């Protein structure tokens, strides 16, 4: 394509990222080449422009801009050198030169300023030049514009590396320590008295030197300097100067990879990066390989130690074959079955990650030219000043300090859990969190005392929130205060008495953390037995910010585990090679691409909510981590947007990885949001809203009143802690059997709404009464043996009140049309005869006591709207009374699937 | 283990010897049965215990003599041993039921297991062969096979030893590495044409071009039968016990033998120093002052590599890679540097962090390698690495040769005492008690276990 593309010359702009890893494309002019810009986006202007004719080749104009840029990025460096040494604010020279010139220029100056400190030891002045200089980035960095914020940011980085070497060094007692120090310490050198510019900026570490190639980088994700980084640049710079490779192992996301981008980044280079076990073909890594050597780039296999074994073996004979090259001095190695030259500055680089079997370790080829090294996680406390210092935070040590102590305190005193992680990854999301409260309220140590309580408060379980919360108290000093408290309150008391709800303290409080959680989280999940009432509690929040905000709310709820990879994310026709949306990827789609719908001012949400599991969340990761992007195995990579928001709904986190964990937002339900007698209430006005559509109004609000009156949580608690000493079979617990006892003794009510207006008020309490009795033994003991249903009949009918009609093991309503009074009877015993040839049909049944009560109760829930299980011994009869009691209605067509060890969810639908 | 398969062919071979060895008459075991049957133990063991490491070594020779004994001797001995590997074992314990005058040698076996001296207690075993281990002397010559593989760790090589019978065996070892594909093509080469010269060639690491053996060097000793119709050459494998499986027909073709030969701290001290100037002098005294110190720390460090979990944690192969490092870094710090001292405190935190501590990933061995890195670089004048010797520092003439041939001197005066692992390294003796422990513990309930099937 390029080939063909020798005449418009504009084709080529495509392919620059891939030719070139750091710019994305080239800034052309109406004849000539006006400059390049990188991915971050940032104009390098090349000094000379070049001439672009018809006739010439791609290559050569190609060739001319490799050296061009480089030359430009020198003249960058060397021009804004001279304009830092002048003593030019480092804020009027940031708008001028690119990151990585004023970069340089400045560790260049850092290291000339810092030797002739050390030799006169007087650390104080320029510490404090230093911190002046890092104040102002600082406040420059709010009034930066979108892409001169990255350089700031990435300056204040570097700036914060200088200015921790400083002090470290002032706290150094002797002269030999500071100079055992400094030797460490990475160090930039300029000959001033050689020719070949490129070649005059060298770095010194240990007492190695290694040249600076002038490839331009761009702008990239500067790694926060800590003394676990030098010692891998230390490393890594030890095995380049005997010529070895550099080989890091250790656990994964401990950033081996990123750590040789930095050190790549540092020299000046962009690390040509060849990812591994992505179905990597070796073809294209023999070619990759080839323009490695021959252009001089470093190589780093990330994950290099998940590979095919026949792949494996030949990759390593062709880095074996690049090192003896290297290392023996030798050029235009072989390989790839041809003689090519082999470039001295060519470099490869190794990261191994930890396999099934623990450690990982090269093949025993590479072992005799790879120095190994170990890489760890940093020291929490280094990196927590280091990012509290990135914000402007005073007294950051101090702060840091008590947040580690804090967190190692909690992770000492708190009660073990499976979520409870305290880690550095969760030091680092408090950070993050803590980073958008700054515009609140101001950088104190009250913004990192709301951030813990926004991020580890909720994740605690019941018990360890007074730990919690008295460890706070005597470590921070001040304990702060939440504000947009009165608003928010009375929406979501608003949004809750509106749906019926209980604005309990438990139920007020999990909502108020769950606001606050999302209000920076993206990723929220909530974690609670079946019941506590995660959904009442998302959907409440939900719509007191619609109420508040006025933002209009899209809510998406999935089941994970019903729908299989291919449906939830999308599935790809490999047999004819068209790609499928499928479900999550379908309605991301919908809301970046269209905008005619209500989407830029409303708030998406997808509830996953169903169990998850890691297999499920991998194929999301990239959403979850800071890219905010859904990267497909094939196909647009789909940018999230702020309002799209990712709730996961479950009830247990043994299956989940700490990193989803660390990454997610987690609200943790200890207990039930609301008490018994609150439910009760919430699914008597459910029911009662529904049968308002079908009655008239005095006779409902007599019926609802009676209804209410008729039972007190005074006798039923009672009845509730008396449930639990019976044997449940398929045991739930009471506060799940409320809904079953509500629904129940509603419908019944209702059933019989012709039968009260003539009749008596002591008969129709009694009426009421004992088909709430009813409801309440078919619900709470519904699931016993059947003497224990005995047992509970008689628990029933003593905790309640001894005027109303006993309930008995057989009483039952019989209304008759001819007689007005209720007349309950039981027992009817009734007789059948059949002839032989009837002996067995599929709906032949004898009529028992127990047959009859089974059928009645099996149709009554039917009628209440509500699923029923059947749960019994074989051949006891489950089927045959649905049949019965199915058979003789007709409203009702039964439809038998007979599910087996395995029967997919198509098996229903089919 | 991937490397101890035996065959049939094998085992015929060795009893065949059985009676075709007319070397001295043994002992008078009455009926010609048992003294063939004894004939017969004492040959297998001869021959197939080269092919196993010291501690299979030890199960064998206690597992057969187990056998043997289960029926010379009688039930008073029988339950007498089993009850004696019982103990020896830390899962049970008991009293044996000694019988006094009866079972002498038992009572010398008691003797040593009361005493807790577990080496010698694994070692009567061995003693009751009374046949003498054969080195790789008698392998190679009584053996008519044209190969063999030279197993072994990652930590002791036996090129030398084989270099040494060789040089005293009729001709030229030349020895052949592999690696690139150069080594490769150099290798086929040499092996094509000595098999007609006759010249014994040896195959250095053969773990690392395994692809290349299971596909020329397999095929080609499977099928150059005529070989032996070749001219008189022998044609040696090194490989790794711990390394790659290798290809079984290839294996089972070859003889096999396992190196077991750990040099003392002494020796390994000695070795690296006299190497170290073979390749001639870099820089002043200084330089190699601070090459003899690093010889020293390598042979400490990869002496107490060995034992484990006692010392590390894990098994650190300190090669001489890391050996080469670290001589480059104090090169450049000497040169850089001046002649005084003063640059020590970074020696140190280099060397037992970068070049000696990168493959470490517990912090416990990082601090034993920090320690050890402080006591053997920081000295004032006058050094004590080990309790018995003391290294002064260069004179103020600075007569380099004369430096090198004081440090040999002081190399040479100076002998390793028989308790070194705990006095001339830091761990204590209980410590080596408890790996020696171990290990008798392992070797038990291994032959216990064996002595179950059988
Ligand atoms: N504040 C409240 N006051 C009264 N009843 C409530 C309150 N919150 C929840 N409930 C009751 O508890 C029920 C819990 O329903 P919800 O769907 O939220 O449960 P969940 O714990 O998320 O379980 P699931 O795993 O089944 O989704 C509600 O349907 C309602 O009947
Ligand atoms: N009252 C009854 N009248 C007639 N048959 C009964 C009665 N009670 C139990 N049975 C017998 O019990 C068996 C239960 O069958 P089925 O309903 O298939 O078992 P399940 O409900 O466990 O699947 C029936 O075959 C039926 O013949
Ligand atoms: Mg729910």
């Amino acid at each position: 394509k390029i080939i063909g593309s020798g005449k418009h010359h504009d084709q080529v702009s495509k392919f620059m990222k891939k030719m070139f890893g750091s710019i994305e494309s080239i800034i052309f002019l109406e004849d000539f080449i006006t400059g390049v810009r990188s991915v971050e986006g940032e104009v390098l202007n090349l000094n000379e422009k070049i001439e672009l004719k018809d006739s010439i080749q791609a290559q050569e104009w190609l060739n001319i801009l490799d050296t061009e840029i480089k030359l430009s990025v020198f003249t960058q460096f060397r021009d804004c050198l001279g304009q830092l040494k002048d003593g030019t604010d480092i804020e009027v020279v940031v708008s001028k030169y690119i990151f990585q010139a004023i970069l340089l220029s400045a560790q260049v100056m850092w290291t000339e300023l810092v030797e002739k400190c050390l030799q006169t030891n007087q650390f104080s002045k320029y510490w404090k030049e230093v911190d002046m200089k890092i104040k102002g980035l600082l406040d420059k960095l709010n009034k930066s514009s979108d892409n001169v914020k990255k350089k700031i940011e990435a300056l204040l980085v570097e700036y914060l590396h200088f200015n921790n070497v400083i002090g470290q060094l002032k706290n150094c007692s002797t002269k030999e320590e500071a100079r055992l120090l400094w030797a460490k310490v990475q160090k930039f050198y300029q000959k001033n008295d050689t020719l070949d510019d490129l070649n005059s900026v060298f770095i010194s570490q240990s007492g190695y030197l290694l040249q600076y190639k002038f490839e331009y980088i761009g702008i990239p994700e500067r790694l926060i300097y800590t003394p676990l980084l030098l010692i891998g640049f230390a490393t890594l710079t030890d095995s380049l100067h005997q010529k070895y490779g550099g080989c890091f192992f250790g656990p994964a996301g401990t950033g081996k990879t990123e750590t040789v981008k930095a050190f790549g980044q540092n020299l000046g280079r962009v690390v040509v990066v060849f990812n591994c076990d992505d179905s990597f073909d070796y073809q294209v890594l023999s070619r990759l390989l080839v323009g490695i050597t021959q252009i001089g780039a470093w190589g780093c296999f990330d994950e290099f130690n998940r590979l095919d074994e026949k792949v494996l073996s030949a990759v390593s004979a062709n880095i074996q074959q690049i090192q003896n090259g290297l290392q023996v001095g030798k050029s235009h190695i072989t390989l790839l079955e041809e003689e090519t030259p082999l470039s001295p500055h060519t470099a490869v680089f190794i990261t191994l990650n930890p396999g099934y079997n623990g450690r990982s370790e090269l093949p025993e080829n590479l072992k005799k030219s790879f120095r190994e090294f170990s890489m760890k996680s940093p020291q929490s406390g280094t990196i927590a000043e280091m990012i509290l210092q990135i914000m402007g935070f005073e007294d950051s040590k101090s702060l840091a300090s008590k947040i580690v102590h804090f967190l190692e305190l909690l992770s000492s005193k708190c009660s073990s859990m499976n979520h409870y992680h305290f880690g550095l990854r969760t030091l680092k999301g408090v950070l993050r969190n803590c980073s958008p409260l700054i515009s609140e309220f101001g950088e104190g140590e009250k913004t990192v005392v709301e951030s813990l309580k926004r991020v580890i408060l909720p994740s605690l379980g019941d018990t360890d929130e007074l730990v919690f919360k008295d460890e706070l108290s005597k470590i921070f000093d001040s304990a702060g205060t939440p504000l947009n408290s009165k608003a928010i309150v009375q929406c979501l008391k608003d949004a809750g008495q509106r749906s019926g709800f209980s604005m309990s303290e438990e139920f007020l409080k999990k909502c108020m953390q769950f606001y606050y959680m999302q209000k920076t989280q993206q990723a929220l999940i909530l974690v609670g037995k079946a019941g506590c009432g995660k959904t009442a509690t998302w959907k409440t929040v939900i719509d007191a910010m619609a109420i508040f905000d006025g933002h209009a709310n899209v809510v998406y709820v999935i089941d994970t585990k019903v729908l299989t990879k291919e449906s939830l994310y999308g599935s790809m026709l490999k047999a004819t090679l068209e790609w499928r949306d499928g479900l999550f990827t379908s309605i991301l789609r919908r809301v970046n691409d269209d905008i005619t719908g209500t989407f830029k001012n409303s708030r998406i949400w997808v509830v996953f909510d169903s169990d998850l599991d890691p297999e499920y969340v991998e194929a999301m990761n990239s959403v979850l981590d800071d890219n905010k992007i859904l990267t497909l195995p094939n196909g647009e990579r789909l940018p999230i947007p702020p309002n799209f928001r990712i709730l996961f709904e479950t009830d247990n986190l043994d299956h989940t990885t700490p990193a989803t964990i660390t990454r997610c937002g987690l609200l943790w339900f200890s207990t039930d949001v609301c008490s018994i007698s609150s439910k009760i209430d919430h699914l008597l006005n459910k029911s009662y809203e529904a049968l308002d559509n079908k009655l008239s109004m005095f006779e409902l609000d007599k019926l609802k009143d009676l209804i209410s009156d008729s039972f007190d949580m005074a006798s039923l608690t009672n009845i509730f802690t008396c449930s639990n000493d019976l044997v449940h079979i398929l045991g739930v617990r009471t506060f799940n059997k409320l809904e079953t006892a509500v629904q129940l003794a509603v419908h019944l009510i209702s059933s019989y709404r012709q039968w009260f207006q003539n009749l008596d008020d002591k008969s129709l309490k009694d009426v009421i009464t004992l088909l709430i009795k009813r409801s309440l033994l078919y619900a709470l003991a519904g699931d016993s043996t059947g003497e224990s249903q005995r047992a509970f009949i008689q628990t029933i009918n003593t905790y309640f009140g001894h005027d109303s009609q006993e309930l008995s093991d057989y009483s039952t309503i019989v209304i008759a049309n001819d007689k007005l009074s209720f007349s309950s009877f039981c027992s009817e015993i009734p007789s059948v005869s059949l002839e032989a040839h009837e002996v067995m049909r599929p709906d032949i049944v004898i009529p028992t006591i127990d047959t009859i009560k089974h059928e009645k109760i099996f149709y009554d829930l039917l009628n209440s709207k509500r699923g029923i299980i059947l749960c019994g011994p074989p051949g006891s009869g489950k089927t045959m009374i649905m049949n019965n009691a199915l058979r003789n209605s007709s409203l009702y067509d039964v439809v038998g699937i007979n599910f087996s060890k395995d029967t997919t969810t198509e098996h229903i639908l089919s | 283990h991937w490397f101890y398969g035996i065959s049939i062919g094998q085992f015929l071979s060795c009893f065949k010897r059985v009676f075709i060895k007319k070397s001295r008459e043994t002992r008078a075991a009455r009926t010609r049965v048992d003294e063939i049957l004894w004939l017969l133990y004492q040959e297998v063991y001869c021959q197939f215990s080269t092919a196993l490491d010291k501690k299979f070594k030890m199960i064998m020779a206690m597992t057969m003599f187990c056998l043997y004994k289960f029926d010379i001797e009688s039930e008073q001995y029988k339950e007498a041993v089993l009850t004696m590997i019982g103990v020896l074992s830390e899962s049970s314990d008991g009293v044996p039921k000694l019988t006094v005058d009866t079972n002498n040698d038992l009572r010398y076996l008691w003797d040593y297991v009361t005493t807790k001296s577990y080496i010698s207690a694994l070692n009567w075993f061995k003693n009751e062969f009374f046949v003498d281990e054969w080195n790789i002397a008698d392998v190679v010559a009584n053996s008519e096979n044209n190969y063999f593989t030279m197993a072994s760790e990652r930590d002791v090589d036996g090129t030398f030893k084989l270099i040494e019978l060789a040089k005293a065996s009729k001709e030229s070892l030349k020895i052949i590495p592999l690696g690139s594909i150069e080594n490769l093509n150099y290798a086929q080469e040499e092996i094509s044409k000595s098999k007609i010269e006759g010249g014994w060639i040896l195959l250095q690491n053969i773990q690392m071009s395994l692809s290349w053996v299971k596909t020329y060097l397999h095929k080609h000793v499977e099928e150059t039968k005529a070989a032996e119709e070749h001219e008189k050459f022998k044609m040696f494998m090194t490989c790794h016990l711990t390394g790659d499986k290798l290809p079984a027909p290839l294996l089972q073709r070859t003889d096999r033998f396992v190196y077991e030969d750990i040099p003392g701290i002494l020796d390994t001290v000695k070795d690296l120093w006299g190497s170290q100037f073979f390749t001639g002098k870099i820089s002043g005294v200084w330089s190699v002052y601070c090459t003899f110190l690093l010889s020293w720390f390598h042979a400490l460090i990869t002496a107490r590599t060995r034992l484990v979990p006692h010392g590390f944690s894990k098994k650190y192969y300190f090669n001489d890679c890391d050996f080469q490092f670290a001589s480059v870094y104090l090169e450049n710090v000497l040169a850089t540097n001046s002649t005084n001292n003063i640059p020590w405190a970074q020696v140190r935190d280099h060397i037992a962090t970068i070049v000696y501590g990168g493959k470490i990933d517990e912090e416990k061995d990082l601090e034993v390698v920090a320690k050890l890195c402080a006591h053997v670089f920081c000295g004032s004048d006058n050094l004590q690495i080990v309790p018995g010797v003391r290294i002064p520092q260069p004179l103020l003439q600075q007569s380099e040769e004369e430096e090198r041939a004081r440090l040999t001197a002081i190399l040479s005066n100076t002998i390793e005492p028989a308790d070194s692992l705990s006095s001339w390294l830091q761990l204590p003796r209980e410590s080596i008690l408890n790996y020696e422990r171990l290990q008798a513990k392992e070797v038990a309930s291994s032959t216990e276990q064996l002595l179950q099937e059988m």
